[PDB]
RNA sequence: GGGACGGGUGAAACAGGAUGAUCCCGCCGAGACCGCCGGCCGCGCAGGCGCCUGCCAAGACCGCCUCUGUCAAUCAAGGGCGAAGGCCGGGGGCUAGAAGGCGAUCAGACACCACCGUAUUCCCGGCCGUAAACGGUGCCGCCCCGCGGCCGGCGCGCGCGU
């Protein structure tokens, strides 16, 4: 990489990203975007480090897919991230699953820095009607 | 016979009220009915919480926390252990 | 199925984003762009959410939306676009035992723009109040409505865009909201929730000449 | 923008993806709905009732050295209102979803689980007149242990506190 395909070098501040990390029921997705969600610099999944797809959420894949993660946007030139942690919501779930955390600790650990966090979960000021009936999930 | 005096939900001065889903199942239950919860939670676990907050560069930031009402139908809350069943005399207890 | 395709960060290059004089850290960052094929035309129009407190090193709470209206001299110049509170503040303002009012207005400015404001407010217990809920009857809730109005009118009804941006960024109008509203009874919160442009001037140059 | 899976489950498989999906962001269109506050709070004859602003008529309660003077209670016949589903004639078409189709499970599964999906769900005019329409307790009226909580109105007392 040519050095005018890199951010500018400053010791005054360092390039700041934002992380996008959907904790779902069946899957996780790790998204590194600039500052306007535009420019995508590197994205993975936990689907591509398993063979079953009972184990795609799992916290190991988080792990592996924010390594390879952490590798590709170091060799692209970024530092710090801010962190957007999302559910499925939109008349869901609205709880995180179990993949959220393990990416957290893997990029605190994979030696970057962190800035603001927030909920970017999807809630409705009202809602349509979902699934299921009016009996439910019988089974 | 009668096992309730309040019939098994809070229901006075009305005719009807508006319905819910169980957060669990989805099933429709009646808001008077429903078991609720108000919970207060981290976004981070708190194993982790001093490992970012050495990580992050703001300087006097402070961990937000994540504010949500849990509702859950009557057979979910006896099969997650949300309520138990009581005895005869225990029933009428209404303090935690 | 699969092909491969070169590495497109090959053939980028970063621009840097500025922030009106307002505030005292004015360099929000960098955006990468492709090379032109024009970069200067893409880059327009973008918008940026940037923590109150990253931009004034009380504040945490508070983010500020920019949008790129001209690049120039290899840099991106932006003015106002809205404001918001977080999400975890506006979950902790709600409680269990009181009332809360939502209100809302537009209001427009000198320069052309139309603005949504939206405000909210929660009632408090007295000192020595015997019971424990908070609750109050309707005619209090009704000259709290037409208070909050009327502060509104008078204290954003003839404003200007930096000027409205200061107020904003320094709380006034929150200071005069709450001052007003305690004289009606106990007000535990007394915010803007957020603002909103629903329409502005397709040109806005000497506006952000003033802004920068 | 970026480049390989995504969806779903107890676990899977049907539908989606180099015609670039899932993911991020901005805009556009339509139609529903009214959240956290929200309750041993309240209103209404019952069925039922929750966005902003404005208009219209109404109602119970309290206070009173205001007016009339038995004008009252309950009721076959008769009249009116009446959840949801359903029907007739016009509009509208987003979610969900009877019927139908399909993937699983099973000895079998035309069911429970997954996916697609018509009527319906929404509005206008009109029929139908049923519900565990339950407080499973008809309406009017008198007396009646004690303690306590909440809502509305009024009066007394003081050191003036809702
Ligand atoms: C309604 C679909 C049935 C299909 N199968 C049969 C095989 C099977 C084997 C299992 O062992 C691992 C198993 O563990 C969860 C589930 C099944 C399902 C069972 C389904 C039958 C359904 N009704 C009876 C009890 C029951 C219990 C369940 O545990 C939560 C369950 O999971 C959805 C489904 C059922
Ligand atoms: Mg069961
Ligand atoms: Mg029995
Ligand atoms: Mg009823
Ligand atoms: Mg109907
Ligand atoms: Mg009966
Ligand atoms: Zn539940």
């Amino acid at each position: 990489y040519a050095p005018e395909n890199l951010p500018a070098k400053n010791n005054n501040s360092e390039a700041f990203a934002v992380c996008h990390i959907y904790a779902g029921k069946n899957d996780t997705f790790i998204h590194v975007t600039d500052l306007s969600g535009r420019e995508t610099i590197g994205r993975v999944s936990g689907g591509m480090k398993v063979k079953r797809h009972c184990d795609e959420p799992s916290a190991y894949a988080a792990m592996q897919a924010t390594q390879d993660l952490i590798e590709i946007i170091t060799d692209r030139g970024i530092t710090a991230v801010h962190i957007k942690i999302r559910a499925d919501g939109g008349t869901g779930k609205r709880v995180y699953g179990q993949g959220g955390s393990a990416a957290i600790r893997a990029l605190v650990r994979g030696g970057i820095k962190i800035g603001r966090i927030e909920d970017s979960t999807p809630i409705p000021t009202d809602r349509t009607r979902h699934k299921g009936g009016r009996r439910g999930r019988r089974l | 016979p009668v096992k309730r005096r309040n019939n098994g939900r809070s229901k006075y001065n009305c005719g009807h009220t508006n319905i819910v889903r169980c957060q669990n199942c989805h099933r429709c239950v009646p808001k008077d009915k429903v078991i609720k919860r108000f919970t207060i939670r981290n976004i981070v676990d708190n194993t982790i919480a001093d490992d970012v907050l050495n990580a992050c560069v703001i300087q006097g930031f402070a961990i937000p926390k994540l504010y949500n009402k849990v509702q859950y139908c009557v057979s979910c809350s006896i099969h997650n252990h949300i309520v138990r069943v009581r005895s005869r005399e225990d029933r009428k207890i209404r303090t935690p | 199925t699969q092909r491969k395709n070169p590495d497109p960060y090959l053939k980028k290059e970063w621009y840097p984003v500025i922030a009106p004089a307002h505030f005292k850290s004015r360099h929000i960052g960098q955006t990468p762009v492709t090379k032109t094929a024009v970069a200067t035309d893409v880059i327009n129009h973008r918008v940026y959410e940037v923590n109150l407190g990253d931009l004034n090193p009380l504040n945490g709470n508070t983010k500020f939306y920019l949008q790129t209206q001209l690049v120039s001299d290899g840099k991106c110049l932006t003015n106002f676009h809205g404001m918001d509170i977080t999400r975890h503040k506006y979950g902790s303002l709600f409680r269990k035992g009181c009332d809360c009012i939502d209100v809302f207005m537009d209001i427009p400015t000198t320069d052309g723009y139309l603005l949504r404001v939206f405000v909210i407010a929660f009632t408090d217990r007295f000192r020595f109040q015997r019971r424990k809920n908070c609750h109050v009857k309707g005619r209090v809730i009704r000259m709290m409505r037409a208070g909050i109005y009327e502060t509104l009118h008078n204290e954003l009804g003839k404003v200007s865009i930096p000027v409205l941006v200061t107020k904003l960024s320094n709380f006034e109008v929150n200071a005069k909201l709450t001052e007003a509203l305690q004289k009606i009874t106990m007000c535990r919160d007394v915010m803007i929730r957020r603002v909103k442009v629903v329409k502005r001037p397709r040109n806005t140059m000497e506006l952000l000449s003033t802004m920068h």
